[PDB]
RNA sequence: ACUGCAGGGGAGACUGGAAUUCCUGGUGUAGCGGUGGAAUGCGCAGAUAUCAGGAGGAACACCGGUGGCGAAGGCGGGUCUCUGGGCAGUAACUGACGCUGAGGAGCGAAAGCGUGGGGAGCGAACAGGAUUAGAUACCCUGGUAGUCCACGCCGUAAACGGUGGGUACUAGGUGUGGGUUUCCUUCCUUGGGAUCCGUGCCGUAGCUAACGCAUUAAGUACCCCGCCUGGGGAGUACGGCCGCAAGGCUAAAACUCAAAGGAAUUGACGGGGGCCCGCACAAGCGGCGGAGCAUGUGGAUUAAUUCGAUGCAACGCGAAGAA
């Protein structure tokens, strides 16, 4: 707004896993207000990714992040005749917020059959640096690497 | 295959380019590399970003002929004006002295008319 | 008249350096140039860049200002030659010799014209590119006359202080240029005071429709000159004078309008300025515009399709119930 920044809210750690990376998860998958729903897919996903891996699901999670977390945004601005992008850092939350998104909008038009099963291997794909959630940070960060001149 | 242990740079920036062109003492050309050459076109050629990197690939244009400390001569009212110059120190360079030759007519020829845009 | 003083006042001759352009040569390699963004253009046959040498023209950075000089237009690189005016002091000289000035004469930015020369840069016309609905423009790349010089012509400018010349008088305050001058004469201060001549700002009386002017009057008076008489037609036609031409000067009428104007006030507006705000944008989420149906409206149709609502602020509105 005009009047400076707005207080943010705050979440609570997810009961069977200690964190609020899934609660951030379960806020992003969540539509029509179905938040049990929302809840049960992401659950199901995270078993799904345990029984294929071993590994910690969440520890998993955090690679996949890891991996798809931007740097650098392309903001968009007009100057004169002309408007061209401008390369810009990015803050760590919106980074965060960012790559959840790009997670659960890829796994959602993945070519599976349920929810839960495409979530997961969106998940683990990201973790292993294959997924289109990964093509798109790169794409981001190339993005923003063939604009530096206009870095004013 | 040559060997100019000290050399001259002279950076000319203007409101359109900026050339870096490095010489030895006595006024021969090694190398050169400017904005353009740099893979660069159009208005971006003024950014600073561009007479940076410019300044880099003749910096180690130069040092590949043997080239170890240039005197700075820059000219010209760019924006790069600067940059250049920090760009040939962080690249293997030491620049020392910095001199201004922007050429200055005492009330000579007539400039062209001012745009009225 | 004498003695000092300041000055880009004028004319002529010679002469200096910075820079731009071009030419010759060296180094050197693929771009340069240009814009809001580009293209035309130049270059790869060696450009731009960089170094040395050369040619040529024009304008004179710093000094430099609000400051100086000139009747005005105008005048600044330096030196020499010739030449005009101003101010102060002295009071030596003449003894009203003054002021203005119809006509007239002279000078008079720039553009333009003639004859001859010169031509770096800039640049009407002209050409291409771009923008645009178009773009005979603005922007870009080129580019002729011209701009420069000699000698003539032209005689006009918002040629402006939009304020004719001369003279006397009517509080001050505060800058700055040129003199003279006691005293404080060292208080070295080149400060203060006094006086004369300039050039600015601010202010009283007074004046003005107001804005403003205000000892440099637009105040108070006197002398002479030019000019005005509603707005257009029109500074135009015809006649005449001048000019090579462009054109300049003197200068009407019919007809037509009931206004045309000057200042200042309140608002509104601005692709003016400053500050601030709104799901205004940005960041997000979900839609509508595509399909079927419901409802309202336009149009069409009909014997009737009752009437009203019509940008936001009419259209699931009047109608919270038309067999
Ligand atoms: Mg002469
Ligand atoms: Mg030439
Ligand atoms: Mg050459
Ligand atoms: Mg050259
Ligand atoms: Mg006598
Ligand atoms: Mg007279
Ligand atoms: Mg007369
Ligand atoms: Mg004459
Ligand atoms: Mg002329
Ligand atoms: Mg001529
Ligand atoms: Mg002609
Ligand atoms: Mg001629
Ligand atoms: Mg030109
Ligand atoms: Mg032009
Ligand atoms: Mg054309
Ligand atoms: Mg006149
Ligand atoms: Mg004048
Ligand atoms: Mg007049
Ligand atoms: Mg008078
Ligand atoms: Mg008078
Ligand atoms: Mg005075
Ligand atoms: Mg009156
Ligand atoms: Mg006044
Ligand atoms: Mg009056
Ligand atoms: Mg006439
Ligand atoms: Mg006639
Ligand atoms: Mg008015
Ligand atoms: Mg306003
Ligand atoms: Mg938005
Ligand atoms: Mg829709
Ligand atoms: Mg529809
Ligand atoms: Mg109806
Ligand atoms: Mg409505
Ligand atoms: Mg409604």
């Amino acid at each position: 707004p005009r009047k400076g920044p707005a207080p943010k809210r705050p979440l609570v750690n997810d009961p069977v896993y200690g964190s609020q990376l899934v609660t951030q998860l379960v806020n992003k998958v969540l539509l029509k207000g179905k938040k049990s729903l929302a809840e049960r897919i992401v659950y199901g996903a995270l078993e799904q990714a345990r029984d294929k891996t071993g590994t910690d699901p969440v520890i998993t999670l955090k690679r996949a992040l890891d991996n798809v977390k931007p740097a650098l945004e392309v903001r968009s601005r007009r100057v004169g005749g002309a408007t061209y992008q401008v390369p810009v850092e990015v803050r760590p939350d919106r980074s965060t917020t960012l790559a959840l998104r790009w997670l659960v909008g890829y796994s959602r038009q993945r070519r599976e059959k349920t929810m839960i099963e495409r979530l997961a291997n969106e998940i683990l794909d990201a973790s292993n640096g294959l997924g289109a959630s990964v093509k798109r940070r790169e794409d981001t960060h190339k993005m923003a690497e063939a604009n530096r001149a206009f870095a004013h | 295959k040559k060997n100019v242990p000290h050399g001259a740079a002279h950076i000319k920036s203007t409101f359109n380019n900026t050339i870096v062109t490095i010489t030895d003492p006595q006024g021969n050309v090694i190398a050169w590399a400017s904005s353009g050459h740099v893979g660069f076109k159009g208005s971006r050629k003024s950014t600073p970003f561009a007479a940076q990197l410019a300044a880099e690939n003749a910096a180690r244009k130069a040092q590949d002929h043997g080239v170890r400390k240039v005197d700075v001569f820059v000219k010209g009212p760019g924006s790069g004006r600067e940059t250049a110059i920090r760009s040939l120190q962080a690249a293997g360079l030491e620049v020392g002295a910095i001199s201004d030759v922007t050429p200055q007519p005492h009330n000579g020829v007539r400039p062209p008319k001012r745009r009225r845009v």
